[PDB]
């Protein structure tokens, strides 16, 4: 993303500045996983099962 | 020597117009807005300084979810 200082060498670079300003504002969001709890869950039912088969 | 003195007298004579050609031309503000026209649906239609920002969900989300589960 270094094209901010190569927009300052640009000979465009005055509003591109106040762009760049702007460009640090932006956020980019992250995704939140879902599925892992339901991964999760089997397996206290599969361990309980694997020690009644022990037993 | 002459040639080159007495065209660099009209280079100075064009520089002294305040701005532009001297001869606009008629047809010189149509052919550059056509230029103009088809660099822009060549590149495709821009704002001055908009930047969207749309984050879309996860596509084709993959789950254990079954009955042998």
């Amino acid at each position: 993303i270094d094209w901010a200082y190569y927009k300052a060498t640009v000979a465009k670079a005055g509003l591109v500045d106040d762009f760049e300003k702007k460009f640090n504002a932006l956020k980019v969001p992250v995704p939140e996983d879902k599925y892992t709890a339901l991964v999760d869950a089997e397996e206290q039912e599969d361990v309980k099962r694997c020690a009644e088969f022990l037993s | 020597q002459k040639l080159f003195v007495d065209k660099i007298r009209e280079y100075r004579t064009k520089r002294q117009t305040s701005g532009g050609p001297v001869d606009a031309g008629p047809e010189y503000q149509q052919d550059l807005d056509r230029e103009l026209f088809k660099l822009k649906q060549m590149y495709g239609k821009a704002d001055m300084n908009t930047f969207p920002n749309f984050t879309f969900e996860d596509p084709k989300f993959e789950a254990v979810e079954k009955p042998q589960s």
